[PDB]
C-alpha cells in the first residue's frame, strides 16, 4: 500500500530475486521525476513535515490537490485556521497510520478537525478507541437529551435549552433594532444592512420598530 | 475540484477569491458539501425579521442541479459566479429555472406563487403596511402584466432586456465583490 | 449575523433572484473599500488569524478598537501579556463561535481569560458546558466556605485562610521594616518609599519601629 | 475609549503611556472599570502601616463622577492627566470637589473632618509622637487660619496661589510620571 | 506592594490630595532614570514578557540579579533548560500572584521548577490548592512506603526499590569495567578515567577485574 | 558517571587534595580540545539544547553517532518527524536523569517515543511508574482480549476486530481494483503498479478482476 | 552503525540516500532492528492480491545473514545497496544464495521449488489462467533447461552471463532509485 | 551572590566559566545552597569502585566555611578556584585547612589516620596488591618521613615547596578547566 512508501526501494531490491528465474519482457521502469520539508502553519504554529509523508494518504485534506485551496503564497506556507493542539494528532496519523485521541480535548472538537482534514472516525487506533466511543456516547446522549422535542440532569438540559433559544431571539431582535438604528440616522454591518434595505425596497415595504 | 480547474476557466473567480470562498465555506461546512439544512442555517442568519426557510428551500433546490441532495463545493462556486459575476444571459436562465420548480420550464401563476410568497415571508409581520393576505397575488398578477402577453424562457429574456431599470439592478453586486 | 460574514457574497446572489420580480430602484451599494493576516503574541507564541476572522464579534476585546491599546508597533503585532494555552480557545471561538472548555485548566484562571478579552460563560458551547458549571459550582463552593465569616475540609480551609492572613500580615510587616531600613540608611521601591515619606512629612510625623 | 480619542487631546498622556496604563489597568479589573472595594485593595497595598479604606472611599467618589457606581478607564485617565499632568486650576478644582463630600460646593470644618481623620488614619498607630485623639482638629484649625477669612471655591483658589509652597508642592509629581 | 506597581500613577496622583493639606517640605521625588519587552527561551519556545513584569517580585530567581547567570549574550535572550509548560506558569504567577497547579502534570516536576524558580508553595493560589496538597500527601506517602528501611502496594514498592537498587550496582558494575576495558587498550568519559588512574596511581595501586 | 558532568571541574578539584599525600608520578592529564546550543526540530517546534545535555548519556539516539542520521544540514538542525508534545520529557530525561508520564497522552504513543528515541521503560522516574504500570497493564489485557484467536468488553472487542479486518480486506480489495483501472487504462501509485506488472510479466500471467 | 562508515565506502548510497532509508526504516521499527514478522507484514502490502510471507521468509533469510535472528540496518543497506546499485558478481551471488535455502551451495530443483511456488502463490487466485496445481514445476523445469548442463554457482554464474535478457533485466532498478 | 561580584575579581572564572557553572551548580540542588547528603551524592559518582562518603564528609567540612551547614553557590566557586586555578600558597592552605579537622591548625599523624583511610577506602577491595589493613598507617608514616622534622603549616609549607614533584602535580588541572 501506500503507507509503507518509504520501502519503496526495499520492495525493488526484492524484485531482483524473480529476474533469474524470469524471461525479461522489459518490464519499462516509469522513468520517475526524481523533498524539502514543507511548513503547514495552523494558526501561528507552524508545523514542518515532509511532502511525502502527507502524499502517502491521498484520500484527505492534506494529502490532496485540495491544500492548494489553503496554500498561502507570498508566505511559502500552507496556513490553516484550526486548533494547534489538535492538528498535531493529524499529523501523527500521517506518520504512522493510526489516530490517537486526546482524553482532555472535548470530543465536539475532535470531530470537527477530523471531518475538516478528510479522516474519519474509523481509522482511530485501538489503543485509545474504547474511550472514544464511549466519550461519543456521552456526547450522543447529550444531543439526544437536548433535541427530545418538549415542547407545549434532563431537567437543566431543557432549561439550558429554553435559556440558548430567548439568547437566539434576543440576538434576532438587536439585530433588528441595530438595523433599525441605522436607517433612523461596523464594515460588515453596512452590507448587511444594504441587503435589508434591497429586500425592503423590492416589495416597496419598510421594516418598523 | 482542483482550485486550477475553476479557475478563470469559465469560472469569473481568481485564485484569491477562490481560495477564501473555499475557506468560509468549509468553516461552516467542514465535509465540503452542504446540504438543505445547513444552506436554510445559514440563509437565515442574514434575514432575522422572518423565516427564509421557505425561500431558501427553492435556493437550494436552484443550486442542487440533478437533484443530488447536497450540494458541493464546484457547482456551489459556479453558481455564485453565474449570480455574482456572470453575464446577463446565464443570470436570466438561473433565475428562471429558480422560478420553475417543475422539471419542464413553465411559469403558470402557480408555481412561482410560492416563490413571491417567500419573499414576503421572509420578512415577518413588522413592516409599516402590515402587509396583507392578498397582497403576494396583487405582486404576481402585476409582474405577470408586463410579460405574460397571451399565456416561457423567450418572453421572460425579452421582457427583462426590454425594461433597463431591470437590467441595471441585476448588475448590483458584480462591482462589490 | 456577523457570524456567517464569509457568506456575503452568497447572500448577494441569492439576492438576485429578487430583481426579476422587482421594481429597480437604484438601492445604492454601499461601495466598499475593496486581507493580511495578523499575528496577536500573546506572551511569546504568535497566533496568526485573519482580521475578518476577529472582526466577526465586534463586541469583545479582540473584535474592536480596543485592541489598539494592545498592540505594539514597531514589532507590528499584538501583544498580550495573558496565558498561551488559554488564548488558543478565544482564538477557536473566534473561528466557530462556540467557547471549549479545557477539562485540564483551572476554572480560576480560564474565567479570568473570559473577563479579560470581553467574551462570557453564557457563550460556551452544549459540548461542554455541564462541567464547566459543575467545575464553577465546585469552586463557588469553596469561596463560600472559604468566606464563612468565622471570625470570634471546611476545617482545613479556615486553616489555610488563617495561614494566608498571617501571611498577609508578615508581608505589611515586612515592607514596613523595609521602609524602616530605607530611612536608617529596587527600582520601585525608591518611589513607595518617596510616597511613604510624602506622607510621614505632610502631617509633621514620623514612622519609628 | 478610542485610544485615539483620549490621546493628547486634553489628556495629557501619549500613545505608549496609555497603552501601559491601559495594561496595568486591565492587569487587576479585566472587566475594564474598577469598583470602589478593587479601589481600596490596590490604596491599601502602598500604605501597609495603617488602613486606607476610609480614604480610598472618598478618593472613589471624587473618581466616579456622576456617583455610577464603577469608574471606567475613560474617566479614570482622565482624572489621572489632571491630578499628574494637569494645571493649577484643574488640580485645585479637583481636590475641592475630593473634600466637598455633599454635592453642592462648601467646606464648613466637618466636612473635611473625614478628610484629614483618614490621612492621619492611614498611618496605623506606630508614628513618633503616637499621635493623639485631637490632632486632626488641630490640623484642619490650622488650615482653616490661612484661607477662611469670615467662614468657598474663589477662597480656595486664592489661598493656595497665595502661598508658593503648597504652588510647588503640587506639581511634585509632573515630571517624574 | 510591588505587585502592584503599574498603580504607582494612580498613588501620585491620590497624594496630590495632600498637598492643599499639608506645608511643603520639598520632599525631594528620587528622578528616576525614565521598557522593551524581553525574552525567557525555556529550551526551544521562547516566552515574551515585559522587564518590569520579572521586577515586581525581586525575592525569585525572574526577578533578581540572579538570572544574569542565564543570559545567553550574543543571542540576546535568556536560556533556561527547564520544563516549557511548566515555566509557563511561572510568568502566571509573575502576572497576577497566584501560582496554579496544573492537573496534568507529575507534582515531583512541578515542585521541581518552583524550587529552581525561587517560587514556594506557599503562594499558590487557593482556586487550586486543595488538589496540590492531595497529591502532595500521595507523593509524600509513596516516599515514606518507598523509605521504610526494610533491609534484612508496599510489596511492589519494594520490589521495584530492589529492582532500582540492582540497576544502580549494574551501573557502577558497567562503569567499572568500562574503565578496565579503557586500561586494557567517549568525550567526558577520557576525563573520567583520567581521574580514575589518578586515585590508582596516587596510593601506588591498581584497580584489576 | 556521566550524568553528573558538569561537576567534573568539581572532582579536579577534589582531587587535589591527594596530592600532598601523594608522590607525583605525572599522570598525563588528557589534554582536551577545549558549546553552542543547538536545536532539534521534533516537527516544526524547535527544542533548543546544549549538546553536551545529549552526550551525558551515550546510549540513546540523542547522545550518539546515530542523531547524524537525523541532522538536516543545510537548516543547520536536527529535524525529527516525531511528536512534539512527547519529545519534551525526552528532554526532561536528558536534563535530570528520570522520565516523567504524561497523565493525558496514550501509552502506546509514549511508549512509540521511547522505543525511537533509545530510551527505555526501566529509567522512568518513581514519582510516575505505579500509574504508568497501570496503564501499561490496561494495554496489556486490551491487546491479549484482543488476540484471544476466537476464529472459527470483549464482546465489543472482537467486533472491532472483525471490522478492522474487514476493513483490511476491503483495502487490500481496492488497491486490486486500482492496479485493474489503471492496467485498463498518483506517484507511488505508479511505481507500486509497475511492481505488479513485473510480478505478472515475470511469470506470463495476468490479473483480471 | 555511524552514518559516514555506510556512506560511498562500499555502499552504494549517499548521505542523503542514507538518511531517507533510516528515516524510513526506524518509522516502521523504531527500535533499529527488523525481524521476520514486521518484515512481512511490510512485504505484504506491496502484494495485496495473495500472502507473500512465503517468499517473505525466504527473502529475510537471505537478508538476516550468520541466522541472528533479527536484521539490523547496516546489513540491510549493504543487501539493498547490493541487490539495486551493486554489480552483476554481486547481485547474482546474492540471488544464488536466496534460492540456496541449506548451508552449502548447491540447487536440486528442489531446493528452489519452494521458491517459485512462493513466486506463484504471492498473486493469489485472481489470474488469467487460472494457473495450476503443476505450473511451478513446469517454471522450475524450464528454468532448468538453460543453465542445468549435467546435474552450481559457476553455472548460474556463466548462464546468466550468457543470455543478455537476464543481463538488461537486473538493472532494472538501478536507475530510479 | 551578583555574577559580577564573582567575576575575576579575585575568582579566577570568566562570565562564560560562570554561567556555566551556576547551569550545572543548580541543575543538581535548584535551591542554590548544597548540602553534605547531595556533596556525597555527587561525588560518590565519580568513583564507583567503593564508598567516597567518608572522604566527601571532610571534603565538605573543608569547603563550609564558619560550618554553616549547607555550602552555597559563592564560597563553593572561591573554592573552587582556590583550587583549580589557584596560587600555590592557597591551594596548600585548602589542603592544610582540610586535613586539619579540628579548630585549631595542628597535624598529629592522628587527625589525618581518617584523611588517607577515606583515600585507600574510597577504592573498595578490588586493587592487585588487595591492599592490607596496615596500609594507611604505612603512607601515613612515609608521608611524615619528609616534613616532620622533630613533632606545622609552616612545615607543611616548606616541605611542599621543597620537593618539585608534588609542586609539578598540583597545578595538573589548571591548564585543562
Amino acid at each position: 500500500a501506500a503507507g509503507v512508501a518509504a520501502w519503496l526501494p526495499f520492495a525493488r531490491a526484492a524484485a531482483i530475486g524473480w529476474m533469474p528465474v524470469a524471461s525479461g519482457p522489459m518490464p519499462a521502469p516509469p522513468r520517475q521525476e526524481r523533498d524539502a520539508l514543507i511548513v503547514l502553519n495552523v494558526s501561528g504554529t507552524r508545523f514542518q513535515t515532509w511532502q511525502d509523508t502527507l502524499e502517502r494518504y491521498p484520500d484527505t485534506l492534506l494529502g490532496s490537490s485540495e491544500r492548494d485551496f489553503f496554500y498561502h503564497p507570498e508566505t511559502q506556507q500552507y496556513f490553516f485556521d484550526r486548533d494547534p493542539d489538535i492538528f498535531r494528532h493529524i499529523l501523527n496519523f500521517y506518520r504512522t497510520g493510526k489516530l490517537h485521541y486526546p482524553r482532555h480535548e472535548c470530543i465536539s472538537a475532535y470531530d470537527e478537525e477530523l471531518a475538516f482534514f478528510g479522516l474519519i472516525p474509523e481509522i482511530i487506533g485501538d489503543c485509545c478507541y474504547e474511550e472514544y466511543k464511549d466519550r461519543r456516547r456521552e456526547n450522543a446522549e447529550r444531543l439526544q437529551d437536548d433535541a427530545d422535542t418538549d415542547t407545549a440532569r434532563a431537567d437543566k438540559r431543557r432549561a439550558q435549552k429554553k435559556a440558548r433559544l430567548a439568547r437566539i431571539r434576543a440576538a434576532k431582535s438587536g439585530s433588528a433594532n441595530a438595523y433599525m438604528q441605522s436607517k433612523r440616522s461596523s464594515s460588515f454591518e453596512t452590507q448587511h444592512h444594504h441587503l435589508l434595505h434591497c429586500l425592503e425596497k423590492t416589495t416597496n415595504h419598510e421594516f418598523v420598530d | 475540484p482542483e482550485g486550477l480547474e475553476q479557475l478563470e476557466a469559465q469560472t469569473n473567480f481568481t485564485k484569491r477569491e477562490l481560495q477564501v470562498l473555499y475557506r468560509g465555506f468549509k468553516n461552516e461546512c467542514p465535509s465540503g458539501v452542504v446540504n438543505e439544512d445547513t444552506f436554510k442555517q445559514i440563509y437565515a442568519q442574514f434575514f432575522p425579521h422572518g423565516d427564509a426557510s421557505t425561500y431558501a428551500h427553492y435556493l437550494f433546490n436552484a443550486f442542487d442541479t440533478t437533484q443530488t441532495g447536497s450540494v458541493k463545493f464546484e457547482d456551489f462556486v459556479t453558481a455564485l459566479s453565474i449570480l455574482l459575476r456572470g453575464t446577463v444571459h446565464e443570470k436570466l436562465r438561473w433565475t428562471f429555472n429558480l422560478y420553475d420548480i417543475n422539471k419542464d420550464g413553465y411559469i403558470n401563476k402557480e408555481e412561482m406563487m410560492d416563490i413571491v410568497k417567500a419573499i414576503y415571508d421572509m420578512m415577518g409581520k413588522y413592516t409599516y403596511p402590515v402587509l396583507k393576505e392578498d397582497t403576494p397575488r396583487q405582486h404576481v398578477d402585476v409582474f405577470f402584466q408586463k410579460m405574460d402577453k397571451n399565456k416561457t424562457l423567450d418572453e421572460f429574456l425579452e421582457s427583462c432586456q426590454e425594461d433597463d431599470n431591470i437590467m441595471r439592478s441585476l448588475q448590483l453586486f458584480q462591482n462589490v465583490m
